[PDB]
């Protein structure tokens, strides 16, 4: 062991020396590794290389071997600047050319029949990729007779094929033989035709094949298929009328993948699903009555992906295909054949986003219920229905926190007492109204204030949070904003009492909170309107001085209210 | 929604059915704080039909 | 995740109701594995994020160790639907997903002789799953862990020479001793000879860097070495 060490230890040095020997001394010094003449190295280190059985065995299993892969790319790129890069590719074909493979491929897989062959399969496997990373792809190669290397992808499918009617590791030396199909450029257009495998399986089960054989190594499957972006997608999705598992599978393989691979750039995934969202109306065998319901929510999905994915901003307006892909949504949206649950998954894409989308909104929203749930009994299926899809829409809206939806839902909710679960929505009111820039707010305010026009109810089933949750940023710039929207409102007779107690209820906060130079003027013009001394008299009494005891809190709280 | 409930339950029991005269009433009615014509749409349409229903069979 | 908090009872129906569908499921062939595949590795992404304190509330590893003994102990149903392999199954998907979730583990660390951990989450994961896999591995042997030791042993020496910092490495390859010496590993394949290499070289390795170690590292550090075989 001590003795295998020193090996290769020497082995080490002497190799990095060899690598300076062509880097540090280029062709102009290459004369210097003509000193090595005969060079024992070119027919020994390539053994070594390809097998660390050749500097013994590289027992110990250190540092040194996983330094190996890059450390062989490196001398073989310094060989290729050298002029024995043709001698030390033809040592190689000596070494190998192919040959191994022609009977490798019946190394009785699928089973602990015979490993060593799978091991020297895999030490042979990782030289080759060594060589793909030093550029060696079908140069020491001996590249197939087509220009397409079937040697790999044919011989890998008809062996996960027929060996079934598994074994890990036998998945992992497919993996390797994977990165040599990968080593061969061009085959992704076989692979993509090929992999549309319709063989069902054979055995109390009968599915298609090349899916699952896809599945197997899916992530790295993809990662090889997607180098060409979108050419093989397209022809995919050219033929992707029937299936789409297969299709939408390798999607959201790389839509996660465009995930993870966001550390180094997701506009690489960006840039991809943008095309394909291009790509999108040269086939529409789908998303309408021309796709399996199923397959309907599939691309609704695959589509939620994508957008999530990308920016919402990039084709929120028309930005190219956002007009193309955003008409097919609406479509989705007057597609109502859905469940009501589909809708909501419909729904939850709405905030992604002019005023054709809000009139669908409406066209829409109209269909579910008309005024009430509790006239759905809870536990009918209608009622789950119901309450999913508030919830969804308690949601979408808390994201978006547009004071379109805001008040579109409102106005849903203003129908009946506790019918949308009033006590979610104003959660989420909660959650909003501390959300949302200020400007955004007051936005919201304005859009409460105009449906402000029971004739009270509105108000009051919509106000507590937005008076108490939204930043005395927007709350002072919106009291500042209504001083004179509350002073001129100021001032058959039910809703003249209405907005009288809307009145109460929106001004006694906003004092409450905060007190410009219209002080004393404003307080005489609350109090006057309180003074007074058929249940709306009740009413009247209770909501007046309640504004009144706000209008207290920062004026008037010491003693002596003018009286 | 329910206005088909009750409009089907008329048209397969073959009744006046007051209750969902009354049921109706209050699908039609539901616009007094309502200014939101959509609806007032939607409960005529359901109203003509029950209209029709009751040329039906007895009511 | 609504496993824990339970009583007993309703656990165990739970338990039960689990592996009737792990069942059902592993009738359809494709969707078992991708499903235990996904399942699992979500699963042990939760039980790993379960935090701990320095020495309806908050649930505990404790309980689904034992929904796993019933895996390992589930005949029972299993007997009367097939009337109208299991824990072959179950040591294999689970055997994938922790190797496959160990290999995430990012655990950047300082000392600011101090230290400094720089990954408290992944230190808590870690924690976790040498907590619950020691509450499974023990009872199960290496029937279908014997070829994955090989990697094993392999792929921990390596994280070792990443973080030489775990005492989790040799408490798994304790278990794995203590199933490798019960199968007799040690006759005297290439890939014997090999791993006996990839032991003596290891324990040797570990056995004179101790030197470096402190407590409830050095203790964890000799106990991770005596546990190796004969």
């Amino acid at each position: 062991e001590r003795y295998n060490y020193s090996k290769c230890t020497v082995v080490v040095r002497i190799m990095e020396f060899t690598t300076t020997l062509l880097n540090t001394s280029p062709e102009g010094w290459k004369l210097l590794k003509k000193d090595l003449c005969n060079t024992h190295l070119m027919r020994v280190l390539v053994q070594t290389l390809c097998e660390p059985a050749s500097i013994g065995f590289n027992i110990g299993d250190v540092q040194v071997m996983a330094h190996l892969p890059d450390v062989c790319v490196n001398l073989m790129k310094a060989l290729k600047m050298s002029p024995y890069k043709d001698i030390l590719e033809t040592h190689l074909r000596e070494k190998i050319t192919a040959q191994s493979i022609e009977e490798l491929c019946a190394v009785n897989l699928y089973g602990p029949d015979a490993q060593v062959d799978r091991s020297r399969l895999a030490a042979v496997v990782s030289a080759c990729k060594q060589l793909h990373r030093a550029g060696l792809l079908h140069n020491i190669l001996p590249s197939q007779s087509t220009d397409l290397h079937h040697s790999v992808g044919t011989e890998l499918l008809s062996l996960v094929y027929k060996g079934i009617a598994l074994d890990l590791s036998c998945k992992q030396l497919a993996s390797g033989l994977l990165e040599l199909a990968f080593a061969f450029g061009g085959l992704c257009e076989r692979l993509v035709s090929l992999l549309l495998n319709p063989a069902v399986l054979s055995t109390v089960i009968h599915f298609s094949h090349g899916e699952y054989f896809y599945s197997l190594f899916s992530e790295t499957i993809n990662t090889e298929l997607l180098k060409n972006l979108d050419l093989a997608v397209l022809e995919l999705m050219q033929s992707s009328v029937d299936n789409t598992k297969m299709v939408s599978a390798v999607l959201n393989g790389m839509l996660d993948q465009s995930f993870r691979e966001r550390a180094n750039q997701k506009h690489q995934g960006l840039k991809l699903a943008t095309t394909i969202l291009q790509h999108w109306k040269k086939c529409d065998s789908w998303w309408a009555k021309d796709s399996p319901l199923e397959t309907k929510m599939a691309v609704l999905a695959l589509l939620a992906k994508i957008l999530q994915i990308d920016s919402s901003v990039s084709f929120n307006t028309s930005h190219g295909s956002f007009p193309e892909v955003f008409t097919t949504y609406i479509s989705l949206l007057a597609d109502t054949k859905l469940d009501l649950h589909l809708k909501g998954q419909a729904v939850t894409l709405l905030p992604f986003f002019l005023e054709e989308l809000r009139r669908v909104l409406e066209q829409l929203i109209v269909a579910h219920f008309p005024m009430q749930s509790r006239e759905f009994p809870p536990g009918t299926p209608r009622f789950n229905n119901y309450v999913d899809c508030m919830k969804k829409f308690l949601d979408a809206l808390e994201l978006s926190q547009s004071p379109m939806l805001l008040e579109l839902m409102t106005e849903v909710l203003c129908r009946e007492q506790q019918h949308v679960m009033e006590e979610l929505f104003q959660s989420s009111f909660r959650r909003i109204a501390r959300r949302g820039s200020c400007v955004t707010q007051v936005g919201l305010l304005e859009s409460v204030y105009e449906m402000f026009r029971t004739r009270q109810s509105f108000v009051d089933r919509s106000l507590l949070t937005l008076l108490w949750h939204c930043s005395l940023d927007a709350l002072r710039e919106f009291f500042s904003t209504i001083v004179v929207d509350a002073i001129d409102v100021l001032k058959t007779f039910d809703t003249q009492i209405t907005k009288k107690m809307g009145y109460y209820k929106i001004l006694d906060v906003m004092y409450s909170r905060l007190p410009n130079e219209l002080t004393k003027t404003l307080i005489k013009l609350c109090y006057d309107a309180f003074t007074e001394n058929l249940e709306r008299r009740r009413l009247y009494h209770c909501a007046a001085y309640n504004c009144a005891i706000s209008v207290i809190c920062c004026v008037f709280n010491e003693l002596k209210f003018y009286q | 929604n329910p206005a088909e409930n009750f409009r089907v339950l008329v048209k397969q029991k073959k009744a006046s059915f007051e209750e969902a005269s009354n049921q109706l009433i209050n699908h039609i009615e539901q616009f007094l704080d309502t200014n939101e014509t959509p609806y007032f749409m939607k409960s005529i349409d359901c109203i003509r039909a029950f209209r029709e229903e009751a040329i039906k069979f007895s009511e | 995740d609504s496993f824990p908090q339970y009583s007993p009872k309703m656990q165990l129906v739970c338990c039960r109701a689990i592996v009737k569908v792990f069942l059902a499921l592993a009738a359809k062939g494709p969707v078992l594995r991708n499903c235990i595949s996904t399942v699992v590795h979500q699963g042990l992404i939760r039980i790993c994020s379960k935090p701990v304190v320095l020495p309806w509330k908050v649930p505990t590893y404790k309980d689904y160790v034992d929904l796993f003994r019933h895996l390992l102990s589930s005949d029972q149903m299993m007997d009367s639907i097939l009337a109208d392999s299991l824990n072959h199954l179950l040591y294999d998907e689970f055997v994938k997903s922790v190797l496959k979730i160990v290999e995430k583990l990012d655990l950047t660390l300082e000392i600011q002789a101090n230290l400094h951990p720089a990954k408290p989450k992944d230190f808590s994961a870690f924690i976790n799953l040498v907590e619950f896999c020691r509450e499974i591995l023990p009872e199960k042997q290496a029937e279908f862990f014997e070829p994955w030791v090989y990697s094993f042993s392999y792929e921990l020496i390596l994280q070792s020479t990443r973080l030489p910092l775990i005492s989790g490495f040799y408490k798994l390859l304790s278990i794995t001793v203590r199933n490798a010496k019960k199968i007799k590993y040690f006759e005297g394949d290439p890939e014997k000879y090999s791993c006996f290499a990839l032991f003596v070289k290891f324990g040797k390795e570990v056995a004179v860097k101790m030197k470096q170690y402190k407590d409830e590292l050095l203790a964890s550090c000799l106990t991770f070495l005596l546990s190796l075989p004969h």
